[PDB]
RNA sequence: CCGCACCUCGGAGAGGUA
């Protein structure tokens, strides 16, 4: 009797289970309380309950196991994890933590957790001997991640232009930068999409924090994987708690020699959010930005890397600029110089509605030889060389025909020659 | 960490009263009176912040000496041995750190001292502004008569001192008189300067 | 063990060993203090 | 001097001549607590024990 | 039983030497921890332990000695250096003190210090009796430091045209003026080649400040000396910590008559971090640059200076411009007037993958004569005005096709004529 | 705690005990 399980089912089919077992009426009370309830009643009758959940180590030293459909939002029921576990199993922010879990006695509200059975999804035994996220050896990205479905599609088309202007790899850090209205949404689901079509192993991660409902709901019912969120109508300290829990799970699955793919579409409203909740200094910066408030998303951002003994951390972020707010624009100016990789979008061929309006000129990945072949290489810097006199419309118009002739880009490749 | 006392060393201050060393000169010397009269028999113990966000430890110090004369704050140089004997007669500072103890009713006795030493730098205000204005014979009222040495009075929140080496040695004065003499230097006594005046 | 064997010996001796610690020692000055033991 | 009641306002940290006036048990009398009871005027924010 | 050596040890030995020590369970514990216990163990027997690391006075008068493998960072086994101790030997901070230390005993937290044996590599009797950085008397480059390995390498190309356009000698002060993906990590990691291996006694020092990790993980593993980095995941303070500590080691090792090298590419970076932990004064001048922030670089970048008596401080720092930035030309602009050297490069030439993209023609060193004899001086003259009608495309191109024709500089000097 | 935004410690009455 997983809590994940009963948490997933609907509310019909809880109150009809609840009237089963023969209790009060939990037509008037809370799924939460029903749930509580049907817990108690099972474990009246001697069956044992079993529950999981991300840790969240509060201050004081304990934690607790939230779920991640809520995004690990603050709830009077969940499952407590007393710091004597904690100092017994060495348990730190972000390790999944199943286990055994019993229903709270008289004066207390949370659920005591009795023995862990399963950490990170694996052996307790290969997550207490482990190399820490600190001390592996970082270097450059170095496997391809072709974002190219190979199907002949007509979405494949962004891919392709991604492809043939910025090539991403594991552990890169890139930067999608574009003005509002230019359509990142859609080139951040397209995005998603390939990665979990073409890169099924890798572990894809959408942190939409500071954004529309609609969007939300709209993301989570369109791509296949895990849409973690966090909505305006949350505070910024929410924020900040959901990006800590996000960035202490990629941390800890990397660890555990995964490969992580975090598409960020909140960097800005980050660093809003940081430079919001963080405490008066006395001294403010160009733009009204605090000296502490860019260490903790700069912190965020320079967390991508390749690891050698195993997985890697892959982080591409979207910028904002042309917003109207100079903040913004100190933003990104200072978030330029860390990254290695920039993708810039046209609002000039954005208008003419020729999607998608990728400025190939500005485009670029560096150490792009460590990602592609020789001849690939070749072959982009003579497409560079032929593209760059013309402008940028024009640029993308030629692109557009020229990718439209074929399904692949070796046929586009073979036919130049 | 210690919101309470960073907010107050932060507004409080920047208003030429404060000058943010002197503020917590005076604060970890309230917190230093405090824990001596905490305790009963152990005197002479000191405390050390100089940071917003860093709180604040009590470190109980004793006085390096070779006798035996106030035990309660006496340490002996085979303490000093750790430092290769290093530690000069006449300087202590060495002791291991103990449990801090912090209180809302401590503060009673910091405000005390906190407008003390705001009284005192408004005295040395004054005294820059007398600088300012100086070159003139003043007249001054005693106050009481010490051991070789006398007070001064001009009420705007000033005062003077004469040593009595420099003045007649028949005179005697009492309080009440007025005192002609020309301040010359201000040497810099404990607890806040006085400016010395010298008839001679 | 017992503390008349330190109480034998001066604070001077004690502190001239490298086994006895700085929070040992802050101990043995805080019960020195009230003048109950390590007297000399 | 009216400054030093604005200091006291700005921060929570308690400063005011405090006398000692709580009420204390006579000699020879003793006992175990066995009730308290906690009136309060009305208007006045309780506290905890009340 | 020294503390670097008991540090480079990987964790494997550590733990089995734990093992067999027969101490907790070393798995889940940090290397610090189980170095610190077996200290512990091993001084409980009676034997004598040893460190060393740079002295850092803190402003309340003790001392820490800082590893060189952390990058001079504070950590929880720097070594406790008593204010008696230095006022003892008169210690300053820089001053690199290896001698006996022992464990932190009961109430303690970090290493004590307990006997003095090696100061800057040297013995104490020496380092009492020295005369201060200050009161050594500056003059010009004198010895020659020809970057030009003569093995034949075409690596070593950078380095002729680095000596046929700008020689740099022992306390050299020069700047490399570059955009932004101009090529200066390749330039950089060449000039530090041929240093070391044209000139062996020259301590090489590449501090890295605000950088990538990749780039700093690449750097360490290619270049053979010491590196102390400082990667962008650490605030303004602790760059403007590892910058000071940096400094004051170079000053007191050049006290001993030796010749450090620094080759710090984070000037503009360390402009900003001045810029941003110095207090607000309310006066801010154009481009955001507090009125007193320059400062502090600007004595950084003039300590450079040549010592007749003995040793030297050379720093070549790189410059960035057209950054998009306006603070960056500001600070340009201010650090212009101050060196004797620019080393400027074209983004046109770097981008048709012409290397090395130097501007020749804006090159050149003061007082060159003191470095190069009357004959390299004026065949270096008829080079320049041979150069100066011609483009800087066809300069580079004539450049690299004159030195296709040789192995050295000098066969081409004597063919030209 | 004064103003957010980068060009060259007492009196009366009632009851009781010896």
């Amino acid at each position: 009797m997983n809590l994940t399980e009963l948490k997933n089912t609907p509310v019909s089919e809880l109150i009809t289970l609840g009237e089963n077992m023969g209790l009060e009426n939990l037509a008037r009370m809370r799924k939460q309380d029903i749930i509580f309830a049907i817990l108690k009643q099972h474990a009246k009758s001697g069956e044992d309950i079993f529950g999981d959940g991300v840790l969240e180590i509060l201050q004081d030293g304990f934690g607790f196991l939230r779920s991640a459909d809520s995004s690990y939002l603050a709830g009077p029921d969940d499952i407590y994890v007393s710091p004597s576990q904690i100092r017994r199993f060495n348990l730190r922010t972000g390790d999944t933590i199943s286990g055994k879990i019993r229903p709270p006695k008289e004066g207390e509200r949370y659920f005591a957790l009795l023995k862990v059975n399963e950490v990170n999804f694996d052996k307790p035994e290969n997550a207490r001997n482990k190399i820490l996220f600190e001390n592996l050896t970082p270097l450059h990205a170095n496997s391809r991640l072709r974002m190219e479905r190979g199907n002949g599609s007509t979405e494949d088309l962004t891919a392709r232009v991604l492809d043939l202007a910025s090539p991403i790899g594991r552990g890169q850090r890139g930067l999608i930068v574009a003005p509002p209205k230019a359509g990142k949404t859609m080139l951040l689901q397209n995005i998603a999409q390939s990665i979990a079509y073409n890169h099924p192993d890798c572990v894809l991660m959408v942190l939409l924090i500071d954004e529309r409902p609609e969007e939300v709901t709209e993301m989570q019912r369109l791509v296949k994987g895990e849409v973690v969120a966090s909505t305006f109508d949350e505070p910024a300290s929410r924020h900040v708690q959901v990006a800590e829990m996000v960035i202490e799970k990629a941390k800890r699955l990397v660890e555990h020699k995964k490969d992580v793919i975090i598409l960020l579409d909140s960097i800005t409203r980050l660093a809003r959010a940081y430079n919001t909740v963080v405490p008066a200094s006395g001294k403010v910066l160009t733009g009204g930005v605090d000296a502490n408030a860019l260490h903790r998303p700069k912190r965020f951002f320079g967390a991508a890397r390749n690891v050698e003994e195993g997985g890697s951390l892959t982080i591409i972020a979207t910028a904002l600029i042309d917003t109207g707010s100079k903040m913004d624009e100190v933003i990104y100016e200072e978030f330029k110089g860390t990254g290695n990789m920039e993708l810039h979008l046209s609002r000039k061929i954005a208008e003419k509605r020729v999607f998608p309006a990728i400025d190939y000129n500005r485009s670029g990945t560096r150490k792009e030889e460590l990602l592609t072949t020789q001849e690939e290489l070749q072959k982009m810097w003579i497409l560079r060389k032929i593209i760059h006199p013309m402008g940028e419309i024009d640029a993308m118009e030629f692109l557009i025909n020229k990718l439209a002739m074929t399904k692949t880009n070796d046929d586009f490749f073979e036919m130049m020659k | 960490m210690n919101k309470e006392i960073l907010a107050v060393v932060e507004a409080v201050s920047n208003e030429k009263a404060l000058p943010r060393e002197k503020i917590f000169e005076a604060l970890e010397s309230a917190l230093a009176t405090a824990t001596k009269k905490k305790y009963e028999q152990e005197i002479d113990v000191r405390v050390q912040i100089d940071r917003k966000s860093g709180d604040f430890d009590t470190f109980r110090r004793w006085l390096v000496v070779d006798e035996v004369t106030q035990p309660t704050k006496e340490i002996t140089l085979e303490a000093a041995r750790y430092e290769d004997e290093s530690l000069n007669l006449g300087d202590y500072v060495e002791d291991q750190i103990e449990s801090v103890t912090f209180d809302r009713i401590t503060t009673q006795t910091a405000k005390q001292v906190i407008v003390q030493k705001v009284r005192e730098a408004e005295r040395a205000m004054v005294v820059d502004q007398f600088r300012e204005h100086e070159g003139e014979i003043i007249t001054g009222v005693v106050k009481k008569v010490n051991r070789d040495n006398i007070s001064l009075d001009l009420g705007n929140n000033a005062e003077a001192v004469i040593l009595r080496e420099d003045m007649l040695p028949r005179e005697n004065f009492r309080p009440g008189d007025r005192v002609r003499g020309v301040l010359y230097s201000v040497r810099p006594e404990a607890r806040g300067a006085q400016l010395f005046v010298t008839r001679s | 063990h017992y503390i008349g064997d330190l109480v034998q010996r001066t604070e001077v001796e004690l502190l001239k060993t490298p086994n006895l610690g700085k929070k040992s020692l802050t101990e043995i000055k805080d019960v020195l203090a009230s003048r109950g033991l390590s007297l000399g | 001097t009216p400054e030093e009641k604005l200091l006291r306002a700005i921060f929570g940290e308690k400063a005011s001549d405090v006398k000692d006036s709580s009420l204390r048990v006579p000699n020879g009398v003793s006992g175990t607590v066995i009730d308290v009871q906690v009136f309060t005027r009305d208007g006045v924010e309780k506290d905890k024990r009340a």
